[PDB]
């Protein structure tokens, strides 16, 4: 028996590929922010997966750029959870 | 005894495992990569929220492309056997598929690669989870009203 | 209000970034009969990351390529989900 | 009414939606492609199995690449307002977010771009699953012993 080298591995990325990626000087980044928050919250309660699926709902909900540059303003994010996990991952037991 | 699933991963063992907190804030003037003020307060909420969780946590801060390297190689040497899992974050500035050491960039791939299931099998089978905050790339979200 | 123009997709790869993707001439690709075989079984009982995730490892361990050219003998694979979901999913209500 | 939640998405609209399942089998001489032996036998089972979850099925073969990008722009036109979800399965030659067409390549991202939050109104805010069976490029992942 034997199993993919790649098997096992979960990126929780801040921002979908090929996006900036949004951070507030003085709260720090939308997604660190939010992804403890959400830790915080439900890591003795929900499984990983349904954690971060929290994460992406508050960063694409709660969070909007402002800008005096018309380019970089008014903008939204969207975390990207990328699994190559075979089982489900609880922080508790 | 009873019917045995496997559903979830064995999170059971002495030790949840490390946490290794890559915090780039300042890069060398040369690379012409401005300060990411703020960083600091993601590292502190990350620190303090795996130490809630029970993870080994070991914070990093303005490392070189070179020091990240052998940072992530020589924690894949280490004995992880009894650990649940491995966890890393990296806060700095990137690209699709790269992150920043403060000197130059680290392919992503370069970095995970000492934790393939052949290269580091203390955590064989075990959950590996890569938490990064960096772009992947200039695209700007306009967004949609609801 | 306002919600990412990328949010509510989910790209449930067959294999991870860069790599071949198999499939068995007779029994159809890997990722798909395993994809098949698990919303059959468990479309009416769990949230879909969870699926994907019986996908991912039903992948990972039943399934091995052999072939008369070393080069592609005895590899594996390992599925990728890629979710900008902002809530679970279940096919069910 | 009592405390709502809103943790998952409403699927319990009028239908399901539409599964869009994109099987290329045969592709054009000039490409040099082979043809994709067994795709058949996973067209079918997803066309079942979709069809038992009550999606809307709708199968397509050897599409070129620009019957791909004229379909999946039609589709994304459709009103969708009593649907709860839309998927769309591709089953075809690949490289890294390439989807190969009968006649050539397609660009993964053309592709959804026309189910964008801000592209097709009447599937903002529900659920766009993209189900693809293709290589993504020429890796082989050659395992680890358990």
């Amino acid at each position: 028996h034997k199993i993919p080298v790649e098997a096992d591995f979960l990126y929780a990325y801040s921002t979908a590929p090929g996006y900036y990626s949004w951070r507030n000087s003085k709260d720090g980044s939308w997604f660190i922010q939010s992804l403890c928050a959400m830790l915080k919250q439900y890591a003795d309660k929900l499984e990983f997966m349904h954690i971060l699926t929290r994460v992406n709902r508050k960063v694409a909900t709660e969070f909007e750029s402002f800008s005096f540059d018309a380019t970089f303003h008014a903008k939204k994010q969207i975390p990207c959870i990328v699994s190559m996990l075979t089982k489900e991952l609880y922080f508790y037991h | 005894s009873g019917i045995s699933l496997d559903n979830s991963y064995k999170m059971d063992y002495p030790e949840m495992g490390l946490c290794i907190i890559i915090n780039n804030k300042n890069f060398h003037k040369s690379t012409g990569m401005t300060s990411r003020s703020g960083t600091d307060v993601d590292a502190a909420n990350l620190r303090e929220t795996f130490r809630n969780l029970k993870y080994e946590v070991r914070n990093k801060n303005d490392l070189t492309r070179e020091e990240i390297v052998e940072l992530m190689r020589d924690v894949s040497k280490e004995d992880h056997s009894k650990r649940s899992s491995f966890v890393c974050v990296l806060l700095s500035h990137g690209e699709e598929g790269i992150i920043f050491g403060t000197n130059g960039p680290v392919d992503l791939k370069k970095i995970t690669n000492f934790f393939r299931g052949d290269r580091c099998r203390s955590l064989t089978g075990k959950p590996k989870l890569f938490i990064i905050q960096a772009c992947r790339g200039t695209e700007l979200d306009c967004g949609i009203e609801t």
